């Protein structure tokens, strides 16, 4: 659904937000076009399963944030 | 090129603010893709 | 930044690290959901 392609949108935005906040990259090189193109065509499986590794992934970096460790 | 420092609070604080955003968001897409999943199995 | 110690060098770059993991998944993802087909 475009409601589902919009949330997920707002989510890259987010991690673009993420990025330049942690980043010490000093045309930001360290992010390469050809990696997230070769990534948006071979992460494997469903979106529910794409969805859940993110869903662990945010949590892990959830408690780095909030707990420092 | 003298090696990483430390996050700002208000730094640390602004990318705790954005990973709730997130994570609010990826449970709602979790929810609905699970809906999916197992309405179909059902 | 009430409340709230500076984040470690370390933790920083442990969270860099997957925050770019997440960005080239969600790219994944924003190309699954669009091309994704009920047959």
């Amino acid at each position: 659904s475009p409601d589902l392609l919009s949330e997920v949108s707002e989510m890259k935005q987010d991690l673009i937000k993420m990025t330049a906040i942690l980043t010490t990259d000093v045309k930001a090189g360290s992010i390469k076009v050809k990696e997230l193109v070769k990534a948006a065509e071979e992460e494997p499986g469903e979106p529910f399963e794409i969805v859940e590794r993110v869903k662990e992934d945010l949590e892990k970096v959830n408690e780095i944030l909030r707990s420092g460790t | 090129g003298f090696g990483t420092s430390p996050l700002t609070p208000s730094a640390r604080i602004s990318a705790l603010n954005i990973v709730g955003d997130l994570l609010r968001k990826v449970g709602a897409l979790e929810s609905k893709l699970a809906a999916c999943r197992n309405f179909a199995k059902d």
